[PDB]
RNA sequence: GGUGAAAUUCUUGGAUUUAUUGAAGACUAACUACUGCGAAAGCAUUUGCCAAGGACGUUUUCAUUAAUCAAGAACGAAAGUUAGGGGAUCGAAGAUGAUCAGAUACCGUCGUAGUCUUAACCAUAAACUAUGCCGACUAGGGAUCGGGUGGUGUUUUUUUAAUGACCCACUCGGCACCUUACGAGAAAUCAAAGUCUUUGGGUUCUGGGGGGAGUAUGGUCGCAAGGCUGAAACUUAAAGGAAUUG
């Protein structure tokens, strides 16, 4: 619940205890009950294998990538979301990805990451379509729906609210170095307006 | 009325070939519409390959010859000379020279 | 005010000993101040010289090489081979209509972790007692030429290494090899190698660099 | 019979939500609720348990596919690109 | 013997570039264009102050140890007119007569293997 | 070029069909050559592949999943694997393929 | 005028009449 | 940097220019042709795969299975639209600096949609070779593309050997081309626009002076843009074609 993307109940040989050790993956797109997952740096390059970053080479698709080595995932988690690896700096042994937002950053080489991109893809593609569907999407995340709009609260409870017309007054851009109350509206923002115009 | 037997263009049986630009004022036009030209001609004035010789170390110099084909739309062609117009009756002579 | 010409000591450069005259040319960076030595601020750069220059023969004089420096021997600057363009004169010359050329293309690396793309060109030639007034190819001996060419070129970086293909290339040796084994398809007119990018360079082993230089 | 021409699946949502709404959801929906091959047993039997999971009513197998399909056109090329690499890197 | 250079003349229109380098080309001698000799907007592509623009390099070019030069003409390139424009021909003619060694003279004009849209339009420029 | 000469097989030479029938015509020896399916189960295949080995006789991986397979010997249903007990006028067991 | 733009002028009185025909309607 | 000339723009923080890379997106220049394929619109990088084809050859095979085509159907440049990705260049709109008397146009710089892609829509162009499709016949020629045939012809390590390219005589099919008009046409011109007042091979569609007008309405299709069907009133004695002279 509140995740799209799945889970899968990969179980691992613990290999100084005789006990297997279930543990929660983020299923990838083509990773089936009863498939082999292989984990480490000698794991060959399939759909679903855990790799470091090293091993993998260049151009290839790459999910729940570990900031840091020993994080245990932290990039490219959501739904049909997924990390590129554009290059690696063997010298300092940093990887260089290409992030889901389009920036690019640097991973250490013992970070690792999942093949494939994360199943659930195509989810934002279906308008939730109906409050009941947007109720039930966040009634399992937490309590942020409905979200009333500043404006139409009375100042005394939103910064936008209060006067006889609806309208926020100040300009909605509010900056970085503002205090906790003055954030709300467009905070820090570089450029207003469209986007692509 | 029907000035020309191919119509002003070297393409018969395509229905399409490919847009050009020109070399003057930047005009999308067909390739075989264009007039094409191998202009031929030394980085230098003819004059000027003696002071080359005098001034290269190189005593058996190679005299180099750049190539480039400027493709032209017939607007720019015949206000630059590089195009005439021609008589109806001699309209037909496709010979080069 | 400060006059940039006189804070110099005029670098000179050599040429793998694979070449002609090791000695090529004079260049200027700047002292060797204490904060940023020379030696790191003349490394990583690339020269553009001219292999007729580089074999002393005008037979040479198109297919000017490239080179890049490595390790710098007080004023004295070993380089290694980084590439090889043909000259923009070169290529428009052959290059004409009513005939047409081939665009070959592979990419191998050599013997070591140094890999480069070999091209090749080609171009049909005007048979002897030919009538035909631009005789063209049928584009399948195109696809046949285009395949044992880069047969004959892939068989070729994959056997030696870099140093071992410039020493062999300089008689170009290789440009008669695609030839007599095209006799049996078409007869081609302008064959040569004609570029040549390097890509990676493995660990740089003086060793290997003080053999070339030395 | 012929029920309806064009709201097909959708016309369960009424009049109401708009046409173009409708339209987004409607090839989607289809989707959703088409039966699919599965590639293990060869029988059209998979059908979407949540979101983003495939059982195949028989042999018992499930698959992490799309929300909305077994399997998005953005992951079959994943599938493509990941076997060159492989390919490349082995032979 | 004598030490060789780069000469490396940008000729385009509207302004003429005379840029002598080493042979590397990385560190720039004496980089002058034709706005520093003329004044008048006019002479900048005209062949004139090409000439005059590149004999300057010549009063400095010597004394430094540049004997002789390897000459790279190239024009504008790219998507543009790609010929070089008037000073290509006589800025190259003041380096000649001006006491420098010429030697392997040559194009390095950009040639696009396939370029972006030309500027100007599909109509293209109309005066 | 396997799919031509099935047809041989399923019109001159007597087939078995499927698993279960398979594996008792391998257990009878009778079969000589199986045809089994990319689709089916790996350990299905995995053990009939022991089977033929047991019966020294050839098996033949087909290039496609069952659907192909059922295509191939001409019936409309799904086939895991197919069985040919004796080949008329077909080569398909003579020949190396 | 060009076939084009007596064309284009009678497309925009067409796209004119329609949003005030349909108006009342 | 830009111009016909300038100015707007960026620049002692270094623009422009020089080199090295790195990425992004687009396209496949030269080669490139009175050349090829495609039903048309279109198609110009390599390589691989998939399947489709036309021509050729055939002493194979089915043996009237054909041609055209209301109704109906698929494809259909660009522009445009919807959702997503992409987003280098150029660039509607827009903003600017010039020009003129005015210039919200041409010129220059920036720049949005768009140009690219995935999946759908629209179904239009001077979509033109302005020449419906099929069939036969009538004049000569030359080249070119693709296939095929023959030469004790040339040409490929071996000097009639392990065999492609070429030249010759051809032929089939194609894109076309040069002369000539027998013939046609109002002529321009056409080897098909010829075999039509010596009027009839088959067949489909379209036109009836110009405007109004591809408009109004009505229907249908379309997310819309709009597409298809499509008048009339009223109005004029002419528009129009091809050539001659000025």
């Amino acid at each position: 619940s509140g995740r799209g993307a799945p889970l899968a109940k990969v179980v691992f040989r613990d290999p100084y205890k005789y006990r297997l050790r279930e543990e929660i993956f983020i299923a990838n797109e083509g990773v089936h009950t009863g498939q082999f997952i292989y984990a480490g740096k000698k794991a060959s390059l399939n759909v679903g294998n855990v790799l470091p970053l090293g091993s993998v080479p260049e151009g290839t698709i790459v999910s729940n990538v570990e900031e840091k080595p020993g994080d245990r995932g932290a990039l490219a988690r959501a739904s049909g979301n997924y990390v590129i690896i554009i290059g690696h700096n063997p010298d300092e042994n940093k990887t260089r990805v290409r992030l889901p937002s389009g920036a690019k950053k640097v991973i250490s080489s013992d970070a690792r990451g999942v093949i494939g991109v994360i199943a659930g893809g195509g989810r934002v593609d279906k308008p939730l379509l109906k409050a009941g569907r947007a109720f039930h999407k966040y009634r399992l995340k937490r309590n942020s729906w409905p979200k009333t709009r500043g404006v139409a609260m009375n100042p005394v409870d939103h910064p936008h609210g209060g006067g006889n017309h609806q309208h926020i007054g100040k300009a909605s851009t509010i900056s970085r170095g503002a205090v906790s109350g003055q954030k709300a509206g467009l905070i820090a923002a570089r450029r207003t307006g469209l986007l692509r115009g | 009325p029907k000035k020309r037997a191919s119509n002003g263009r070297n393409k018969k049986g395509r229905g399409h070939v490919k847009p050009v630009r020109c070399v003057n004022c930047s005009k999308s036009i067909p390739k075989d519409k264009a007039i094409k030209r191998m202009a031929i001609r030394n980085i230098v004035e003819a004059a000027a390959v003696r002071d080359l010789s005098e001034a290269s170390v190189y005593p058996e110099y190679a005299l180099p010859k750049t190539y480039n084909k400027l493709h032209y739309c017939v607007s720019c062609a015949i206000h630059a000379r590089i195009v005439r117009v021609r008589s109806r009756e001699d309209r037909k002579n496709r010979a080069p020279p | 005010v400060v006059d940039p010409f006189t804070r110099k000591e005029w670098f000179d450069i050599k040429a793998p000993s694979t070449f002609e005259n090791r000695n090529v040319g004079k260049t200027l960076v700047n002292k060797s101040t204490g904060l940023k030595s020379a030696s790191d601020a003349l490394k990583g750069r690339v020269v553009e010289v001219c292999l007729a220059d580089l074999q002393g023969s005008e037979d040479h004089s198109f297919r000017k090489i490239k080179l890049r420096v490595d390790e710098v021997q007080g004023k004295n600057l070993l380089t290694n081979f980084h590439g090889m363009d043909f000259t923009t004169d070169k290529l428009r010359s052959m290059v004409r209509k009513w005939q047409t050329l081939i665009e070959a293309n592979v990419t191998v690396k050599t013997s070591d972790d140094y890999v480069l793309r070999i091209f090749a060109i080609a171009f049909t030639r005007k048979q002897a007692n030919q009538v035909k007034r631009h005789s063209y190819a049928q584009s399948s001996h195109i696809r046949a030429i285009r395949k044992v060419i880069s047969e004959i070129l892939t068989k070729e970086v994959q056997g030696s290494t870099l140093a071992q293909l410039t020493s062999k290339l300089i008689p170009e040796v290789i440009n008669k090899e695609i030839e007599n084994a095209t006799k049996d398809i078409f007869p081609l007119q302008n064959i040569h190698v004609r570029k040549v990018k390097l890509l990676k360079q493995p660990k740089f082993d003086v060793g290997a660099l003080m053999a070339l230089h030395g | 019979a012929k029920r309806t021409k064009k709201v097909g699946i959708t016309g369960k949502y009424g009049v109401r939500y708009g046409s173009s709404l409708r339209r987004q959801v409607k090839k989607l929906e289809i989707q959703q609720h088409a039966r699919y091959d599965c590639s293990f047993c060869g029988k059209k039997t998979v059908k979407r348990g949540a979101a983003g999971i495939w059982t195949c009513s028989c042999c018992k197998k499930t698959v992490a596919g799309g929300a909305y399909t077994v399997s998005t056109a953005a992951a079959a090329t994943v599938r493509s690109t990941i076997r060159r690499l492989r390919e490349m890197v082995e032979a | 013997s004598q030490v060789f250079g780069v000469a490396r003349i940008y000729a385009s229109f509207n302004d003429t570039f005379v840029h002598v380098t080493d042979l590397s080309g990385k560190e720039t001698i004496a980089r002058v264009t034709g706005g520093m000799k003329v004044k008048a907007d006019r002479d900048e592509s005209s062949p004139y102050a090409a000439m005059l623009a590149a004999q300057d390099v010549a009063a400095k070019c010597k004394e430094v140890g540049i004997t002789a030069v390897h000459v790279k003409i190239r024009a504008t390139g790219g998507t543009r007119t790609k010929t070089p424009g008037p000073g290509g021909q006589a800025a190259l003619r003041a380096l000649a007569r001006s006491g420098l060694r010429i030697g392997r003279i040559e194009d390095v004009t950009p040639v696009p293997s396939d370029s972006t849209r030309k500027k100007g339009g599909r109509r293209g420029r109309r005066l | 070029s396997i799919n031509q000469k099935l047809a041989l097989v399923i019109k001159s030479g007597k087939y078995t069909l499927g698993y279960k029938s398979t594996v008792k015509s391998l257990r009878q020896g009778k079969s000589k050559l199986i045809i089994i399916a990319a689709n089916t189960p790996v350990l299905r295949k995995s053990e009939l592949e022991y089977y033929a080995m047991l019966s020294k006789t050839k098996v033949y991986y087909f290039q496609g999943g069952n659907n192909e397979l059922g295509t191939a010997v001409g019936k409309l249903f799904r086939v895991g694997v197919v069985s040919i007990l004796e080949a008329g006028d077909s080569d398909i067991l003579t020949t190396l393929a | 005028m060009r076939a084009k733009w007596r064309k284009k002028r009678t497309r925009r009185l067409k796209r004119k009449r329609r949003k005030v025909r349909a108006r009342s309607k």
